[PDB]
C-alpha cells in the first residue's frame, strides 16, 4: 500500500516536502481544558479599575 | 460535576477504630479533573497486607 516520496534537494518547489500541522479545536458540552492565558496587566491600587 | 471528578479531604482523630469522630467536618477540595466521563459505581481499592 505504501510508496515513498522522492524528497530530493534538486526538486523544484512544488515537489519539495512541507511540514503540515493542524490545530483542531473541539468545543463540546464538556469542560474546556486548553485555554489561552490572555495578556496580563500590573496591579493598580487606589484608582477605579 | 459537569465532567469534573472532585476530591475533598480532611483528617480527624479517632476515639473508636470502628466508628466516626464526632463534631462538624469541613473538608476542602484538592483534586478537580475535567475528564468528561460518568461514575455510577464506586469500588474501594484495597492494598493487600
Ligand atoms: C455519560 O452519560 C451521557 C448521557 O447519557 C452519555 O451520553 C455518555 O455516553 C455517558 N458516558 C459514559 C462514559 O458512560
Amino acid at each position: 500500500p505504501l510508496q515513498s516520496y522522492g524528497f530530493q534537494p534538486t526538486n523544484g518547489v512544488g515537489y519539495q516536502p512541507y511540514r503540515v500541522v493542524v490545530l483542531s479545536f473541539e468545543l463540546l458540552h464538556a469542560p474546556a481544558t486548553v485555554c489561552g492565558p490572555k495578556k496580563s496587566t500590573n496591579l493598580v491600587k487606589n484608582k477605579c479599575v | 460535576i459537569d465532567g469534573y471528578f472532585k476530591i475533598y479531604s480532611k483528617h480527624t482523630p479517632i476515639n473508636l477504630v470502628r466508628d466516626l469522630p464526632q463534631g462538624f467536618s469541613a473538608l476542602e477540595p484538592l483534586v478537580d479533573l475535567p475528564i468528561g466521563i460518568n461514575i455510577t459505581r464506586f469500588q474501594t481499592l484495597l492494598a493487600l497486607h
